[PDB]
């Protein structure tokens, strides 16, 4: 079949009363962005991971999207990250859970892939394995969004 | 939660999935996104699989790797395995959401059962299509 | 890791597993054992299954899963599905372990692909069976 | 069908070259007795969700099986456990993983199914969801066994 690339930034109640067509747009504008850099690298014979790899990463980037920066906070005002990446090819794959110091999580994930013999770490010991092999340490202070914190805010208020 | 799947010019398929979480989550609680087969799967002989939505029911139901199972042991079509999947048995057991999924023939689905899914899809060398709401 | 499967009077299924992981483990490794459809699976309409082996292949190839879709979908025996699962699939991923499985129907199945797996068995009201090496 | 029950205390490389016959016979003991103790619950009409709930505490207890007392090392000389519990009539289902100061994580793991909407809980924060709901803490000493630490020393010479 053809190369092809679908993303996605969650599904849930998404309010058309409750946006206005510039709010739309800004997602229309992330969502077109991140998937023409897919297309542009599988037309040039990149791989399918390093595919979905880069736009994780980029989704990650976003703030719009829950994951990487723009994260939910937790009950305790936390940040706590999860990803996943599967080869279709090797069948390996990459997990991490409950990771709070990494930047991009999916790129920890193909840590766990592509740089032991694991499929799964969670917590701190996911952390130090992923420091050990050369990833930047960041605060989850990084992820902070007013945006995610007045959601918080909304639901307990 | 964001995602995404390929396939590329070789003819191999990957998935991946990343996640936030919940607004107010219990400390220590895991979704279906960093599971193999709950909220990402992929197989060359199959299909690749990010999904996004009520975590507990992705996992309860394996949903990644039963749209891989349904395609490659009960003879479903994508389209047929993703309404399976997706309108019928995630529902039953009280879950809202969607995924995202290619089979190696190429085909894409992007179903999902709640009123949005922020979601785009592209063929290479072809014009990308975006979509917020239901058609 | 230990597990247990059973079907009880009323036609029910469960399963569990529990494990310390590994000798000489990297902390915050996770195994098959936690996972649904990895390490531990149950469903009324197929089987009960709990595994021990290689965490890793088992969570790759969703073995306690692969299980009841090959039986549901698929339409294998549990002896079939076992047979594939344990002595064909975990192997070609470079998996070694075992499983103990029942079916909705009291079909019981221990398979295993290492020299050893410590196991036992009963009917209620009848003489258990237990076992540590291959027949 | 009959109810039926089958349990397993993991698989590997068990050499029967360098065991006795008493030292089989104390494994087989073991497994006999979890084994009838899950044969008589379900006799006795005793849920499949109670009988696999047991089972797995017992082989927890049992010091010879890695899971609970007698859990296997981790390369920092700590315990890290995980478990999970499914009911196939609901498919609910909870788990646990990486708890170092629960007794029994299959027991921790029905607590995440039926004192929360959860399936999966991590680390510290399982814990503290247990510890919450009246579940004891537990020094993370109480696994160690003298024959998983000798273990331990085998795998760091290899
Ligand atoms: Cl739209
Ligand atoms: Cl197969
Ligand atoms: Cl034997
Ligand atoms: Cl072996
Ligand atoms: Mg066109
Ligand atoms: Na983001
Ligand atoms: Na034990």
């Amino acid at each position: 079949g053809k190369a092809v690339i679908a993303i996605h930034g969650g599904a849930g109640a998404i309010s058309r009363a409750q946006m206005s067509l510039q709010q739309e747009l800004r997602y229309i504008e992330a969502l077109s962005a991140i998937v023409e850099t897919g297309q542009k690298m599988l037309e040039a014979g990149e791989s399918a991971l390093d595919v979905v790899t880069e736009a994780v990463r980029l989704l990650e980037e976003c703030p719009l999207f829950n994951a990487g920066i723009g994260a939910v906070f937790t009950r305790d005002e936390t940040h706590e990250l999860d990803a996943c990446v599967m080869d279709g090819n090797t069948l390996k794959a990459g997990a991490v859970a409950g990771v709070s110091h990494l930047r991009n999580p999916v790129l920890a994930a193909r840590l766990v892939m592509e740089q032991s013999p694991h499929v799964m770490m969670i917590g701190e010991g996911a952390e130090n394995f992923a420091f050990a092999r050369g990833m930047e340490r960041v605060s989850p202070e990084i992820f902070s969004t007013s945006l995610r914190y007045e959601q918080l805010l909304a639901a307990r208020k | 939660t964001v995602g995404a799947v390929a396939l590329d010019l070789d003819g191999n398929l990957a998935a991946a999935t990343s996640t936030g979480g919940t607004t107010n989550k219990l400390p220590g609680r895991v979704g279906d996104s960093p599971l193999v087969g709950a909220g990402c799967y992929a197989n060359n002989a199959s299909v690749a699989v990010s999904c996004t939505g009520t975590g507990e029911v992705f996992i309860r139901a394996l949903a990644a790797y039963d749209i891989a199972a349904l395609m490659d042991y009960g003879g479903l079509s994508l389209a047929e395995a993703c309404e399976r999947v997706v309108m019928e048995k995630l529902p039953a057991l009280g879950g809202s959401g969607g995924l995202i999924a290619i089979d190696h023939e190429g085909n894409v689905a992007l179903p999902f059962n709640t009123e949005g899914m922020y979601r785009a899809w592209g063929y290479a060398g072809d014009t990308p299509t975006t979509g917020i709401y239901r058609e």
